[PDB]
This record gives structure tokens, C-alpha cells and sequence, in this order.
């Protein structure tokens, strides 16, 4: 490509080099995201303050029932939650598979009974934080340091 | 089943107030009952086969323009610019819905009225339906005010999110390009160093 | 100036209907007037100042059992026993092992049948007009705010999608150039080592 060992490419030259390289779709989104995460972790690029939810595929249980198309939650804030999740790179999923490692319910947290029942059943001990943490991305708009995770 | 409260005031006797309450029932094709009240006496309406037949065969309306006239004359649908002399003869107990259209009095409105079967069934219904209508008005007012507050707060939140995402994109393009330049320059330096070593290997 | 609306359930006899209509005005700090009207026979009586202070002092209990009970009676079970031969309205609060008399408002009867019906007609008409106007203003207000919300949702969604697409294709191009440089590094290492 246009990159040279004697003449370095500045912002504009690198932009032109990238544009000259044709852009298409040849890699699956899952594989491309996985390689992005691996490269970012290999040289500490995932620490960007705007994109940290690439690995954390948070499942939002916006559906009370399963496989029912006769209802539509109009005027609800679930779209706001989806936008907040996709701002940092997290993509929500509506179909359950084996790749989902987190289950998050909406403001209806009075369902602690099923969480208690599933703690004894599931060996995958889930982690549920307070709803203030997600609002901290708007109010504080700052990441949470690792010093909070202590004894 | 419903009472239509329409603002109306008599002209002949301003002290005595009567309501031109055309409380049409559901399935108006089946029929309707007129409701005129004064405080102590009421009146209703009946529908008969002969009455339906004469209504169909006398006025002779097939794809006409009487719906608007019904809405304006009976429900006072006209704007508060033209006064309608819908005076109910209290002394005669005769309601003639004559049309004072530019001071021309044809023989238009003259139909019989039926004796009320029970004034209670209309008086109680009116005094309960007015309260029910006020209560539901207050309820929908409160609910829509709450919805207005929710809309305002979510609009402000998503405007803030729009500003934040614009800033994030503007910083992301620049810092991504800078990181790419740094990585590629480091890789080029690695290539140059390895080539220099191989040149005198 | 306004009128309170409340619903009471009568287990014994539901075939007889009575409605309370008391217009509240002339606050108690300078005398008050209680007006009663069933919709057909109005009894407008003037209460006295000798039944306001002694009500909370005759039995000598907490004043809450009067002020709070009056406040929660308007904001919503009494048994209705109205004597037509005495023209006096009273009600007794009956519970299990608890019985405290509450209503002791003296009332009289008027003869005018036109003043009260005019007041009720004006009240209902004005309430209907004001609630319709306020409600209509509020539907229009919330509907164009919800249109603005829909527009801002759409523009935020498209802006976020554009940002994500730019991030994705920049990542794709950087990945391509990084793979190119990785292959170059591998080839140069092979040249340095094998040759």
C-alpha cells in the first residue's frame, strides 16, 4: 500500500491510504469484534473511556413473555436503555443462546425469588449491580476504578 | 346510556334554564330517546315501525345533507355567533324544532312526544354521569400531565446523550487515527531496525 | 366554590340513592357555611359558631379523630339515616369495639327551587368547560412533545449508527493495515533468520 519506510503518512495521508483500500464486508461481526477485543487487550486499548461494553453483552429482559408478537411496548424507556448500551458498544440480543452470560431485568427488581432459585441451580454465579451504576454513565459520565472491588 | 351535556340558555325566560340534551343512544339506526329536563319533569322518546316508515318515506333523504343540520340544530354545533331559537314551550309541553334560518318559518319541525316512563331513570343518570365525566376528565388530566413530564425528562436525557455521542465520535475519530499512526510508525521502525540489522548480519 | 365527589357502598339497600353535595368556601377561621342538596330538594342551612370548638372538646380525645376524619371523608363507611320528618342530617360511625360520633352539623331548609338548580347548572357547565379546555391543551401539549421525542430518538439513533459505522470501518482499515504490517514483519524476520 501507500505506506512507505522513508516517507511517513500523516493524518491526511493515512486517510487517503485507508480510502484507497476498498471497504466491504468479509468478516463476521462476532469474529471482527473478537479480534478487535483481542488486539485492544493485547496493547491496552480497551481502556478507552467511550467503549468498554464490547465484552459485556448485557441481556435486557424487555419481554415479559416469550414468542408473542401481538404486543408492542410503545412509549417505553427500553429504547433509551438500548441506546445507552449501544453507545459504549454493547449490543443487546433477544434470542437466548449459550453465549449469554448475564441476565438483567428492568426496574421490576421484585423478582428476587427466581434469582435466589437460580443461584442454587446455576453454577454461573451472575453479578447484579444497582441501577445507579448505569445512570453514572450519564450523571458522572466516568468509568469506575478497580479500587472499589476490595474486601 | 350516555348524557350529552351541551351549553344552552333560553331566551324567552332566562331565569328558567332547559337543556337541549339530545342524548342519542348507540346504534342510532335502531332509534334514539330525546331528553328534556327542567328540575321536576322529563320526557323520553319511542321508536315504532310506523314511525321508522314515515321517517323513511316523508323526508325522503337518500345521500342527503342532513347530518350537519342534525349536528348544528340538535347539538348546538354551530359557533357562538348565531343564536338558535330552540324555545321549548313549557306551558304547551310542545317541542317544535323550527329552523329560524334568516327569519323564514316553514312547517318543518312538528312531531309528537311521548310521556316519560320514569323521571328518576334520567335524573339519576344525568347527575351520576356528570360526576363520572368530571372524574374521568380529572383522571386523564393527571395521567397526561404525568406523560408530559415523562416525555420532557426523556427528551432532555436523549438530548444530553446526543451531545455526548457527538463528542464521543469527534474524539474517537481523532484518537483512533492517532493510535493507528503511532502503531504503524512503531511497526515501520521495527521493520527499519530489523532491515538495518540484516544489512550487516 | 367546588364540590366533592365520593362513592359509598350500601350493603343493606342499594335501590335507594342519595348523593352528598357540599360546596366548600368561607374557610373556618372566620365562619363557614354548609349547603346540602340532593339534586331535587335542597336544604340550605346556616351552621353556628357553637358547634365548631365544642366538637373536639366535649368527649376530650385527640383532635385528630375530627380533623383527620373530615379530611379523609372528603378525600376518597358511613351509614345514611336521614329523617324526612325532622329534616336533620346526621351520621354515626360504627366499628367493632369502637364507636365515635362524628357528624353533628345543624342544617335548615330553604324554599327557593331556582337558586340551587341555577348554581348546580352553572357548576356542571363550568366544570365541563374548564376540564375540556385544560384536557385539550394537555393532549396537544403532550402530543407535540411526543413528536419531538420521536424526532430526537430518530436523530440520535441515526447519529449513533453513523458513529458506529465510522468506528467499524476505521477498525476494518486499521486491521487490514495491521495484518499487512504483521505479514511484513514475519517476512522480514524470516529473511533475517533463515537467510
Amino acid at each position: 500500500y501507500g505506506d512507505s519506510y522513508f516517507i511517513d503518512t500523516d493524518l491526511n495521508q493515512l486517510k487517503e491510504v485507508f480510502s484507497g483500500i476498498k471497504n466491504s464486508n468479509e468478516q463476521t461481526p462476532e469474529e471482527m469484534a473478537s479480534l478487535i477485543a483481542d488486539l485492544e487487550y493485547r496493547y491496552s486499548w480497551d481502556c478507552s473511556p467511550l467503549s468498554m461494553f464490547r465484552r459485556h453483552t448485557v441481556y435486557l429482559d424487555s419481554y415479559a413473555v416469550i414468542n408473542d408478537l401481538s404486543t408492542k411496548n410503545e412509549g417505553t424507556r427500553l429504547a433509551i436503555k438500548a441506546l445507552e448500551l449501544r453507545f459504549h458498544g454493547a449490543k443487546v440480543v433477544s434470542c437466548l443462546a449459550e453465549g449469554v452470560s448475564h441476565v438483567i431485568i428492568g426496574e421490576d427488581h421484585s423478582r428476587v425469588a427466581d434469582f435466589k432459585a437460580f443461584r442454587r441451580t446455576f453454577k454461573r454465579k451472575f453479578k447484579i449491580l444497582k441501577e445507579s451504576w448505569v445512570t453514572d454513565s450519564i450523571d458522572k459520565c466516568e468509568l469506575q476504578e478497580e479500587n472499589q472491588y476490595l474486601i | 346510556m350516555e348524557r350529552k351535556i351541551s351549553r344552552i340558555h333560553l331566551v324567552s325566560e332566562p331565569s328558567i334554564t332547559h337543556f337541549l340534551q339530545v342524548s342519542w343512544e348507540k346504534t342510532l339506526e335502531s332509534g334514539f330517546v330525546i331528553t328534556l329536563t327542567d328540575g321536576h319533569s322529563a320526557w323520553t322518546g319511542t321508536v315504532s315501525e310506523s314511525e321508522i316508515s314515515q321517517e323513511a318515506d316523508d323526508m325522503a333523504m337518500e345521500k342527503g345533507k342532513y347530518v350537519g343540520e342534525l349536528r348544528k340544530a340538535l347539538l348546538s354545533g354551530a359557533g357562538p355567533a348565531d343564536v338558535y331559537t330552540f324555545n321549548f314551550s313549557k306551558e304547551s309541553c310542545y317541542f317544535f324544532f323550527e329552523k329560524n334560518l334568516k327569519d323564514v318559518s316553514f312547517r318543518l319541525g312538528s312531531f309528537n312526544l311521548e310521556k316519560v316512563e320514569n323521571p328518576a331513570e334520567v335524573i339519576r343518570e344525568l347527575i351520576c354521569y356528570c360526576l363520572d365525566t368530571i372524574a374521568e376528565n380529572q383522571a386523564k388530566n393527571e395521567h397526561l400531565q404525568k406523560e408530559n413530564e415523562r416525555l420532557l425528562r426523556d427528551w432532555n436525557d436523549v438530548q444530553g446523550r446526543f451531545e455526548k455521542c457527538v463528542s464521543a465520535k469527534e474524539a474517537l475519530e481523532t484518537d483512533l487515527y492517532k493510535r493507528f499512526i503511532l502503531v504503524l510508525n512503531e511497526k515501520k521502525t521495527k521493520i527499519r531496525s530489523l532491515h538495518n540489522k540484516l544489512l550487516n548480519a
